[PDB]
C-alpha cells in the first residue's frame, strides 16, 4: 500500500485506472496527509517492505583460488616429511635461559614448578627418571644449585663424578652416530651416518 | 479398477457382443481402422483392429494410463482368429519385489529374450481361429526367480479379430468350459 | 594398461584422423612415427603405451584399423601427412560401398570383410597384454557404419564377451540430416546395437555446430572444426589411463557407476571451456564456472534439453590445476540448485575424477591453451525424447513402405523391421518408467 | 506356557478399552479406508527407526573458556529494549543428548503381506464363531496345505492390530505349528525377516504375542532348535532390550497372571526354551548377545 | 609477456646421471651403479627422475621418483642453473653424479651460461 | 618384542600408509634411503616393532602393500620413501576392482588372497611376538572394502586371538565420490563388526572442515589429511615405542574402552593443532590440550558427540607433563559435562603419559572417543543405501558376480540392529 503513486509502474496504473478508477483516485489522494516528513517516512516505510519482500543475493559464486604456478601438479603436491631436526626436546630453547634470570626467581618457580625447572637445568636429559633423579648426579647442577641459593649434601650420591650412563653431558657420552666423538667427512669414518 | 471384483474362477475383460464391450478399454488408432463386424465361420459378431503398422493402432485395457486395474488371476485367455498377418500383445504384471514387468509376444520374431523388464518370446497360429493361454504365473517364475501376484494392464496390437478375451484361475478343458466361453 | 579402437565407416575414419594425430601431439610422436632425439616433451615412458606399441627400434604403431567398404577415404591417410604412422594391414577397404543402406552392409557386402578384419583384430589384441576394452567410432545414420558396424560388434561380443566396448555414435539431426533414409537404418543399427555394446555416448553433428559458433566464434564450422572436439573428449575421457593423477578411473568404474540398469547406457557428453584464444586468457578460468558451464542446455553436445528429463548419474573428469576441495565445493553448489534435479532413488549421481595433465593445445586447431577443463559425462531420462521423434518420424516413413524395396530387396524381410521397431518402443517405456 | 496364545485377544483388548479405563493406543489408522476395500498400501516400513534427530540450533555450543557446554547467547530483540529500571534488575539477577529414543513405539502402518493376501481372498480362512474363543475353520485340509508358501504369510501378519486380522493371523499360525511335522524345518530360515519385523515395532501386546509364538514353535518341533541358533543375531537384540522390564509389588499379589502381559518372565522362559532345545553349542551365541543370562544347567 | 606456463610448455630439461649404491656380499660384484635419466620441466620447475630399464637387470626398473616439486634438505627449491655436467646434485638424500646432457638442454644452458 | 604388522588396502589405504611411514621413519630418525642417521639412543631400542634391520645397516617397514591398478604401487615406489619398502611384499593383482564390493570380495578375491595370506604369514612368523596387525583401507570403494574385508577376516581364522587395529575412511553426504558408496560401506561395515577387534571412524568431511577452521589452511590437498590420520596414528601407537610415566598398550586401550564386544567403533581427535602465525603466541600445558581435546568441532569423523552420550574415552599424552594436571583436568571434563556421560560406568576416561613429544612439539595429545553418537552416521549410511537398494538400483553389478539380494538384506538387517543396539546402550538408567 504505497501513499506515493510512483511506486507503480506506468502501465499498471492505466491498467487499474481501466478497470477501476475507484483504488485509481485512491492512489493519489492517498498524499492528502498535511505533514509531508510524515508522508515520506510512509513512504521509507512501504518502500522497506517491498525490499524485505525482495530476497539477498550472495556475492561469492564463483570461488577464485590462487595458484602459485598454475600447475596441477604444484598444487597437489605436499612437501616430505625431512627433518634434520635434533631429537631431544630440551635441546630446544622453549624459555628464557635459567642462568640470566634471577635467582630469587628460579627459586619460587621451581617451587611452583620442580619438571620444567629439571629440564631446563638438564638440557640433554629426555626422561622423567633422568631430570629428576638427583642434584648431585650431574656436575653441571653445582653451578647452578649455588647460584640459586640450594644447597647440595656432601657425598650425593658419591663423591667420584659420575653416573649418567644413558645421558650424553660432560665427558661421559658419545653419539650414536658412526663417527664417534663427531667430525665425519668420509666413508670411511661414517659421515655422521648410523 | 477390479480391485473390489469378486475375481472368480473367470473374468471378461472385454466381449465383442454388448452394447458398449470398448468402455473401460482406450483407443488409439492411426493409419488404421477399428469395426465391429460378424465373420463368415462362427455366425457372431466380433472386434476388428487392423492397422498399416501394428506398433501405431492399439487398445489398451485402463482408459487412465496412470491407474491400472488388478486381477490375480493366473490364466489369461484370448480368442483371436489368424489373418496371416504381424499381430503382437502385451501385458504387465507386478511380482513380490514390487517391480513392474512386461510379456510381449509377437508373431514376426524369433528369438526369446529375457530382460529385467521386457521378456519377449515368439508365439504361433493356426489357419483358422484358436484360443491361447498365457499362464503368467509360469511365465514370471521361469523368466525370473519371482512369482506372481498382479496384473496391471493388457493391450492388443492390430491385425486381429478379438473376442472374450477373460482371465481364469485353471487350464480348463473344452468339456468343463462354461457355454458363452467356447469357441462354438 | 593398453586399449584399442576401432573406426567403421567415412566419419569413423574421419574421427580416427583427428583423434589420432592429437595423440601424437600428446605423447610427442612425430607423424614419421618415431619421437625426436634432440629434444623430448614431458617424461615417463608407456605412456603411449596404452595406445601405441613399441617394436624395439624406436618405432610407435596406434593400435587401430580403419574400417570401410569404399576404397576413396583410406588412400588420403595412405598418402596423408600420417604415410608412415599406420601399419598398412591395419587400414582396411572393401571394393564396393553399402551406399547408405544398412541391410546391404550388413548382409551382402559385409560378409566379405568381416572375417579378415576378425583376423587382424584377433592378433592385435594378442599382442595386447592387459587389454582394457574396445571403443568405436561409427554414424549410425549411414550405411557401413551401422550394417557392419554392429556385425563386427556382435562377432565381437560374441568373441570376448566380458571385454567393455565402448560406443561414441553420431546420432541424426531432429531436422538437419544430409540423407532421406538415415531414420531407418538409425533404428536397425540402434536395435542391435542395443545389447552389444557397454558404453554408448552420443553425439549430435549441428549440436557441435551450433557450440562451435558460439563458443568458438566461427561462421562456417565445417567437419574438421567438428570432429576436433570429440577427439579432445576422448582424450580426457581416457586421459587417466596415461598420465598419473590425485583421482583416476578407468572404463569399470564408468560401466560401474554410470550403467543403472543394463539397457540404460546412452550418455550425453559435454565440454568445458569451449575458448579461443582472444577470449581465453582475460577471462579467470576456475573450477566453479567451468564445472557450472558444464550442466546448461547450450553446451550439450545433443541438443537433448536436460530440463525435461532427471540426472540418474553423472560424471565429471578435471584436467589441468585441479584439487580435490573446490571440486566438492562446486559439487555441492551444483546439487543445491533446483534448475536441475536428480532421480529419486539416486541420493549422490555424481563420480567425480581429477587428473593432472591440462589438455594439449593442437597447432592451427580452435581451442586454446587452457590450464584447466571439465569434460562431464551424464546419463539423464531427458533422451527418451531423441527415440520419441526418431521413431516417429521413421513411422512416417514406414507407413507407405517407403524405400523398403530396397532393403527388403537385398534378401532380407519385413519383420524384423517391425521387430526393431517395437525394441524401440520398449527402449521408450523403460526410458518413461525409470523415470517415476 | 499358553494354551491357546489367540485364547485371551479379546478379553484383554476389552479390559484395556473398557475395564480397566486407561486410554487405548489408537493409531496407524491412516490410509486404511473402509471395509469391503483394499488398504491403501503405504511405503512406510514397521521395523525401520526413521527417528534422525535434527538439532538444527538448540545444540548447545562447545565452551573451550570452561569445559562446560553452553547454550549460545540469546538473539537480540528490536520488540525488547533496555527500559528505564532493567540496570538494577541486572545486578539483583543445562545441556543433555534429546531424547536418543529407543523405549518409544515404533509405527507400523498395515501394509504385511498378509493384509493384501487377505482382501485378495487366496486364503482358505473362516472363523467359527462359536462360544468360546474362536477357532478357524480351514476350507482345505491343514496337512496337505504348502507350507513353504503360506507360513511366512501369518509371521508377516503377527504385527497387525487391527481387530479382525491379527486374531486369524496368530491362530492360522498357531494351527500349522500345532499340526505341522518335520516340514517347517526347511522352511525357517525364510521365518527371519517377519518375526524380527515383528519384535522390531516397540509394541507391548506385539511382542508378547511373537514370544508366545516363537515359544510354541521351538516347542512344537523335532529338532528346529539346532537350526535357531545361527540366527541370533537377529532375534535376541529385542530380549535384550526388554530382559530387565519387570513390575515390583512390595507384598502384593500379581492379579494380571492368567494373561502374559508382563513380557520380563516370558523373555526368561524363551531363552530357557533356547538353551534346553538345541542345547549343544547353545550358550555361547545368547551369552555373547544377552551378556546378562545364565546357564539353565 | 606471456605467463611462464604458456612460453615455455613443452621445454623440457633433460640430464643424464648415475649414483653408486654399495651393494652386500655377493660372488656377482661388491658394488653397483644405476644409471638415472634427470627431467626438469621449465614449465612449473618440476623435478623427474627415472631409469632406463636395462635388460637382464634383476632390480625392479622404471620410475625412480614421481615428477614433483622436490625440496632440498635445507630449503628453497631447485633452480635450471644448478645442473651443471660433471658436478653433484644431492635430492632426498641421494648424490647423482650428472655425465652427459641432451642438446636441447646444452644450447639452453649455453644461452644462459 | 612386540610388533606390529602393517597392511595397506587400496589405493587410498596405499597413500595413508605411506604418510605414516614417512612420518614414523622421520620420528625414528632413519633418512629415506633407509639409513639411521639421529642422534638419541632412544630411536634404537623399540625400532624392531616397525622395522627389519636387513644387512649393514639397512631398515625395511613391516609393511605389506596390497592393490589392484598398477598406478598405486608405482606411485608409492616412486614417492619419497618409496625405496625402504622390500619389493617382496609389493603382492599384486593385475585387473581391478573397479570400485565394485563383489568384485574384489568374490571374483579377485579367490585368487589374490592366497599371495597376501603367504606373505602376510611369512612376516608374522619372522619376528618373534606379534602384539597385533594394523590395517589402514577405504569403506568406499571395492579393492579397499572387499579385499581388505576377506583379508581381515582370514588373518582372523589364521590368528584369532592376535590384535587387530583398523583405520578406515567412510563416505560423507557433502563429500561424496563415487554412485555405489552405500552399497560397498554396508557390506563392508557388516563384515567388520564380527571380525575387526575395533575400527577407528574417519572421513574426509571432518577432516577437510578441521583444516579449513583450525589449521586455516588455504588449499589442503590430500596430503594434508593423510599427514593428519599418520600422525593420528603415531600417538596411538607411540606407548609401545617409547617409555613414560604411565604406560598403555593396545590391548590396555581395547580392554579399557570396550564394554561389550559389538562396540568397537571409535571417533578420535588430535591436539594442538593450531594455525602456522599463531603459533608462536600460544603456551603448552595440559589445559590447551585439553581444551582443544574435548571439541566436538574436533572430532575426525561426521559424528557429533553433542547428540549422543560418551561411554568410555581416552588421552593418550605425549610429553614431558605432570600426571596431577592430568587427572584433575579430566576429573573437571567429568563433571562439568556430567550429563554426556553414561551413567553406570563411573570414571568414563582412561589416561597415559608418555615422555617422548613428537619432533618440533613440546606437548602432544590423542584422543579416542567410544560414543554413541555414531549410530547417527550409520543411519545416515543407511538411509541411502535403502534408498538405492528399494528400486533395485545398479543391483545387476553385483547379482551377477555370485551375490543375492539376501546378502543386502541380513547386512541392512544387522546395520538396524546394531544402531539398535547403540539406541539401546545411550539411554539406559543405572535402575530401571
Ligand atoms: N561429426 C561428423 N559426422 C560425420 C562426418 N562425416 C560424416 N558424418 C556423418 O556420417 C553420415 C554419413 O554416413 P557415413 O559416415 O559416410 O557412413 P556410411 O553409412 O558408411 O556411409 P558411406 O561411408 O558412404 O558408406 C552423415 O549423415 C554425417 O552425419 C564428420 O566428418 N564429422
Ligand atoms: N585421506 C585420503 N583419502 C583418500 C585419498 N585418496 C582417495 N581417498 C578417498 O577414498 C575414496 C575413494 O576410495 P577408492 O579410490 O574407491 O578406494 P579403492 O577401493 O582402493 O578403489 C574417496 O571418497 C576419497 O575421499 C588420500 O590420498 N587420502
Ligand atoms: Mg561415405
Amino acid at each position: 500500500g504505497p501513499i506515493y503513486p510512483s511506486t507503480l509502474r506506468y502501465k499498471d496504473r492505466l491498467d487499474c485506472g481501466k478497470d477501476d478508477a475507484f483504488t485509481y483516485n485512491r492512489l493519489y489522494t492517498a498524499t492528502q496527509g498535511s505533514d509531508v516528513w510524515a508522508r515520506l517516512t510512509v513512504d521509507a516505510s512501504v518502500r522497506q517492505s517491498s525490499a524485505r519482500s525482495r530476497g539477498s543475493f550472495q556475492e561469492g559464486q564463483a570461488m577464485v583460488r590462487h595458484s602459485f604456478k598454475n600447475s596441477g601438479f604444484d598444487s597437489n603436491t605436499c612437501p616430505a616429511v625431512l627433518t634434520h631436526s635434533t631429537f631431544k626436546a630440551g635441546l630446544y630453547s622453549y624459555g628464557v635461559p635459567i642462568e640470566e634470570q634471577h635467582p630469587i626467581t628460579a627459586r619460587r618457580f621451581k617451587q611452583k614448578q620442580p619438571l620444567e625447572f629439571m629440564t631446563q637445568i638438564r638440557p640433554h636429559t629426555e626422561t622423567t627418571n633422568q631430570a629428576l633423579r638427583m642434584l648431585g648426579t650431574y656436575v653441571s647442577d653445582q653451578p647452578h644449585a649455588d647460584r640459586l641459593g640450594m644447597f647440595i649434601p656432601a657425598g650425593c650420591p658419591g663423591g667420584k663424578p659420575a653416573y649418567h650412563p644413558d645421558v650424553t653431558t660432560g665427558g661421559f657420552g658419545l653419539l650414536p652416530t658412526l663417527p664417534r666423538r663427531g667430525m665425519g667427512a668420509t666413508l670411511t669414518d661414517g659421515r655422521n651416518l648410523k | 479398477m477390479f480391485k473390489n471384483a469378486f475375481q472368480s474362477g473367470f473374468l471378461s475383460v472385454l466381449y465383442s457382443i454388448g452394447s458398449k464391450p470398448l468402455e473401460i478399454w482406450d483407443k488409439q488408432v492411426s493409419n488404421g481402422h477399428i469395426k465391429r463386424i460378424t465373420d463368415a465361420d462362427i455366425q457372431s459378431s466380433v472386434l476388428e483392429i487392423m492397422g498399416q503398422n501394428v506398433s501405431t493402432t492399439y487398445i489398451t485395457c485402463p482408459a487412465d494410463p496412470n491407474k491400472t486395474l488388478g486381477i490375480k488371476l493366473p490364466f489369461l485367455v484370448l480368442i483371436i482368429k489368424n489373418l496371416n498377418k504381424y499381430f503382437s500383445f502385451e501385458v504387465q504384471v507386478l511380482d513380490d519385489k514390487n517391480v513392474r514387468r512386461r510379456f510381449r509376444a509377437s508373431n514376426y520374431q524369433s528369438t526369446t529374450r529375457v530382460k529385467p523388464f521386457i521378456c519377449t518370446m515368439p508365439m504361433r497360429l493356426d489357419s483358422g481361429w484358436n484360443q491361447i493361454q498365457f499362464n503368467l504365473s509360469d511365465f514370471t517364475r521361469r523368466a525370473y526367480g519371482t512369482n506372481y501376484i498382479e496384473t496391471l494392464r493388457v493391450q492388443v496390437h492390430a491385425n486381429c479379430r478379438i473376442r472374450r478375451i477373460y482371465f481364469s484361475d485353471r487350464l480348463y478343458s473344452e468339456e468343463e468350459l462354461p457355454a458363452e466361453f467356447k469357441l462354438f | 594398461r593398453e586399449v584399442i579402437s576401432i573406426h567403421i565407416g567415412q566419419a569413423g575414419i574421419q574421427v580416427g584422423n583427428a583423434c589420432w594425430e592429437l595423440y601424437c601431439l600428446e605423447h610427442g610422436i612425430q607423424p614419421d612415427g618415431q619421437m625426436p632425439s634432440d629434444k623430448t616433451i614431458g617424461g615417463g615412458d608407456d605412456a603411449f603405451n596404452t595406445f601405441f606399441s613399441e617394436t624395439g627400434a624406436g618405432k610407435h604403431v596406434p593400435r587401430c584399423i580403419f574400417l570401410d567398404l569404399e576404397p576413396t577415404v583410406v588412400d588420403e591417410v595412405r598418402t596423408g601427412t600420417y604415410r608412415q604412422l599406420f601399419h598398412p594391414e591395419q587400414l582396411i577397404s572393401g571394393k564396393e560401398d553399402a551406399a547408405n543402406n544398412f541391410a546391404r552392409g550388413h548382409y551382402t557386402i559385409g560378409k566379405e570383410i568381416v572375417d579378415l578384419a576378425l583376423d587382424r583384430i584377433r592378433k592385435l589384441a594378442d599382442n595386447c597384454t592387459g587389454l582394457q576394452g574396445f571403443l568405436v567410432f561409427n554414424a549410425v545414420g549411414g550405411g557401413t557404419g551401422s550394417g557392419l558396424g554392429s556385425l563386427l560388434l556382435e562377432r565381437l561380443s560374441v568373441d570376448y564377451g566380458k571385454k567393455s566396448k565402448l560406443g561414441f555414435t553420431v546420432y541424426p539431426s531432429p531436422q538437419v540430416s544430409t540423407a532421406v533414409v538415415e531414420p531407418y537404418n538409425s533404428v536397425l543399427s540402434t536395435h542391435s546395437l542395443l545389447e552389444h555394446t557397454d558404453v554408448a555416448v552420443m553425439l549430435d553433428n549441428e549440436a557441435i555446430y551450433d557450440i562451435c559458433r558460439r563458443s568458438l566464434d566461427i561462421e562456417r564450422p565445417t567437419y574438421t572444426n567438428l570432429n576436433r572436439l570429440i577427439a579432445q573428449v576422448i582424450s580426457s575421457l581416457t586421459a587417466s589411463l596415461r598420465f598419473d593423477g590425485a583421482l583416476n578411473v578407468d572404463i569399470t568404474e564408468f560401466q560401474t557407476n554410470l550403467v543403472p540398469y543394463p539397457r540404460i547406457h546412452f550418455m550425453l557428453s559435454s565440454y568445458a571451456p569451449i575458448i579461443s584464444a582472444e577470449k581465453a586468457y582475460h577471462e579467470q578460468l576456475s573450477v566453479a564456472e567451468i564445472t557450472n558451464a558444464a550442466f546448461e542446455p547450450a553446451s550439450m553436445m545433443v541438443k537433448c534439453d536436460p530440463r525435461h528429463g532427471k540426472y540418474m548419474a553423472c560424471c565429471l573428469m578435471y584436467r589441468g590445476d585441479v584439487v580435490p576441495k573446490d571440486v566438492n565445493a562446486s559439487v555441492a553448489t551444483i546439487k543445491t540448485k533446483r534448475t536441475i534435479q536428480f532421480v529419486d532413488w539416486c541420493p549422490t549421481g555424481f563420480k567425480c575424477g581429477i587428473n593432472y595433465q591440462p589438455p594439449t593445445v593442437v597447432p592451427g586447431g580452435d581451442l586454446a591453451k587452457v590450464q584447466r577443463a571439465v569434460c562431464m559425462i551424464s546419463n539423464s531420462t531427458a533422451i527418451g525424447e531423441i527415440f520419441s521423434r526418431l521413431d516417429h518420424k521413421f513411422d512416417l516413413m514406414y507407413a507407405k513402405r517407403a524405400f523398403v524395396h530396397w532393403y527388403v530387396g537385398e534378401g532380407m524381410e519385413e519383420g524384423e523391421f517391425s521387430e526393431a521397431r517395437e525394441d524401440l518402443a520398449a527402449l521408450e517405456k523403460d526410458f518413461e518408467e525409470v523415470g517415476a | 506356557m499358553n494354551g491357546d496364545v489367540a485364547g485371551s485377544l479379546f478379553t484383554s483388548t476389552y479390559r484395556n478399552v473398557k475395564l480397566a479405563g486407561k486410554a487405548p493406543p489408537a493409531a496407524n489408522l491412516s490410509g486404511t479406508g473402509s471395509c469391503f476395500d483394499t488398504t491403501s498400501l503405504s511405503p512406510a516400513r514397521a521395523g525401520a527407526h526413521k527417528a534422525l534427530d535434527v538439532q538444527k540450533d538448540e545444540l548447545p555450543v562447545w565452551s573451550k573458556s570452561t569445559l562446560s557446554y553452553k547454550y549460545p547467547a540469546g538473539r537480540p530483540n528490536p520488540t525488547g529494549f533496555l527500559k528505564k529500571g532493567d540496570g538494577e534488575m541486572i545486578k539483583t539477577k543445562k545441556p543433555s543428548p534429546p531424547q536418543a529414543g529407543a523405549y518409544k513405539r515404533r509405527e507400523n502402518p498395515p501394509n504385511t503381506a498378509f493384509r493384501r493376501f487377505y482382501e485378495r481372498g487366496d486364503l482358505p480362512i473362516a472363523v467359527d464363531h462359536r462360544g468360546s474363543k474362536n477357532m478357524i475353520a480351514w476350507k482345505v485340509d491343514i496337512e496337505k496345505l504348502d507350507y513353504h508358501h503360506y507360513l511366512p504369510i501369518f509371521f508377516d501378519g503377527i504385527r497387525e492390530t487391527q481387530e479382525p486380522y491379527r486374531f486369524l493371523a496368530v491362530k492360522g499360525v498357531e494351527d500349522m505349528l500345532r499340526v505341522g511335522g518335520s516340514k517347517i524345518l526347511p522352511v525357517i530360515p525364510q521365518l527371519i525377516i517377519p518375526i524380527k519385523t515383528a519384535l522390531n515395532t516397540r509394541d507391548h501386546s506385539v511382542m508378547c504375542i511373537t514370544l508366545q509364538l516363537l515359544q510354541k514353535l521351538v516347542l512344537s518341533a523335532d529338532l528346529v532348535g539346532e537350526a535357531l541358533v545361527p540366527y541370533y543375531r537377529q532375534i535376541l537384540p529385542i530380549f535384550n532390550l526388554y530382559k530387565n522390564k519387570n513390575k515390583n509389588l512390595g507384598d502384593g499379589i500379581d492379579y494380571g497372571q492368567r494373561n502374559y502381559d508382563c513380557l520380563g518372565e516370558l523373555i526368561a522362559d524363551t531363552l530357557a526354551l533356547f538353551e534346553q532345545k538345541g542345547g549343544d553349542d547353545a550358550f555361547i551365541n545368547i551369552k555373547y548377545m544377552v551378556p546378562t543370562y545364565e546357564s539353565s544347567v | 609477456k606471456l605467463p611462464q606456463w604458456v612460453e615455455n610448455d613443452r621445454k623440457v630439461l633433460r640430464f643424464y646421471g648415475y649414483f653408486k649404491e654399495s651393494v652386500v656380499e655377493s660372488n656377482m660384484e661388491n658394488h653397483r651403479i644405476r644409471k638415472v635419466i634427470l627431467y626438469y620441466y621449465l614449465e612449473d620447475d618440476s623435478m623427474h627422475v627415472a631409469e632406463p630399464r636395462q635388460d637382464n637387470s634383476g632390480i625392479p626398473q622404471g620410475v625412480f621418483i614421481k615428477r614433483h616439486r622436490v625440496t632440498r634438505d635445507d630449503g628453497s627449491f631447485f633452480n635450471p642453473g644448478d645442473f651443471s655436467v660433471g658436478d653433484t646434485v644431492s635430492i632426498y638424500g641421494r648424490n647423482f653424479y650428472l655425465v652427459d646432457a641432451d642438446s636441447f638442454t646444452r644450447e639452453f644452458m649455453a644461452a644462459r651460461g | 618384542m612386540r610388533e606390529i604388522v602393517h597392511i595397506q588396502g587400496g589405493q587410498c589405504g596405499n597413500q595413508i600408509g605411506a604418510k605414516f611411514w614417512e612420518v614414523v621413519s622421520d620420528e625414528h630418525g632413519i633418512d629415506p634411503t633407509g639409513t639411521y642417521h639421529g642422534d638419541s639412543d632412544l630411536q634404537l631400542e623399540r625400532i624392531n616393532v616397525y622395522f627389519n634391520e636387513a644387512t649393514g645397516g639397512r631398515y625395511v617397514p613391516r609393511a605389506i602393500l596390497m592393490d589392484l591398478e598398477p598406478g598405486t604401487m608405482d606411485s608409492v615406489r616412486s614417492g619419497p620413501y618409496g625405496q625402504i619398502f622390500r619389493p617382496d611384499n609389493f603382492v599384486f593383482g593385475q585387473t581391478g576392482a573397479g570400485n565394485n564390493w563383489a568384485k574384489g570380495h568374490y571374483t579377485e578375491g579367490a585368487e589374490l588372497i592366497d599371495s597376501v595370506l603367504d606373505v602376510v604369514r611369512k612376516e608374522a612368523e619372522s619376528c618373534d611376538c606379534l602384539q597385533g596387525f594394523q590395517v589402514c583401507h577405504s569403506l568406499g570403494g571395492g579393492t579397499g572394502s572387499g579385499m581388505g574385508t576377506l583379508l581381515i577376516s582370514k588373518i582372523r581364522e589364521e590368528y584369532p586371538d592376535r590384535m587387530m587395529l583398523t583405520f578406515s575412511v567412510v563416505p560423507s553426504p557433502k563429500v561424496s565420490d563415487t554412485v555405489v558408496e552405500p552399497y560397498n560401506a554396508t557390506l563392508s561395515v557388516h563384515q567388520l563388526v564380527e571380525n575387526a577387534d575395533e575400527c577407528m571412524v574417519l572421513d574426509n568431511e571432518a577432516l577437510y572442515d578441521i583444516c579449513f577452521r583450525t589449521l586455516k589452511l588455504t588449499t589442503p590437498t590430500f596430503g594434508d589429511l593423510n599427514h593428519l590420520i599418520s600422525a593420528v596414528m603415531s600417538g596411538i601407537t607411540c606407548c609401545l615405542r617409547f617409555p613414560g610415566q604411565l604406560n598403555a598398550d593396545l590391548r590396555k586401550l581395547a580392554v579399557n574402552l570396550i564394554p561389550f564386544p559389538r562396540l568397537h567403533f571409535f571417533m578420535v581427535g588430535f591436539t594442538p593443532l593450531t594455525s602456522r602465525g599463531s603459533q608462536q603466541y600460544r603456551a603448552l600445558t595440559v589445559p590447551e590440550l585439553t581444551q582443544q581435546m574435548w571439541d566436538a568441532k574436533n572430532m575426525m569423523c561426521a559424528a557429533d558427540p553433542r547428540h549422543g552420550r560418551y561411554l568410555t574415552a581416552s588421552a593418550l599424552f605425549r610429553g614431558r607433563m605432570s600426571t596431577k594436571e592430568v587427572d584433575e583436568q579430566m576429573l573437571n571434563v567429568q563433571n562439568k559435562n556430567s550429563s554426556y556421560f553414561v551413567e553406570w560406568i563411573p570414571n568414563n576416561v582412561k589416561s597415559s603419559v608418555c615422555d617422548i613429544p613428537p619432533k618440533g612439539l613440546k606437548m602432544s595429545a590423542t584422543f579416542i572417543g567410544n560414543s554413541t553418537a555414531i549410530q547417527e552416521m550409520f543411519k545416515r549410511v543407511s538411509e541411502q543405501f535403502t534408498a538405492m537398494f528399494r528400486r533395485k538400483a545398479f543391483l545387476h553389478w553385483y547379482t551377477g558376480e555370485g551375490m543375492d539380494e539376501m546378502e543386502f538384506t541380513e547386512a541392512e538387517s544387522n546395520m538396524n540392529d546394531l544402531v539398535s543396539e547403540y539406541q539401546q546402550y545411550q539411554d539406559a538408567s543405572a535402575e530401571e
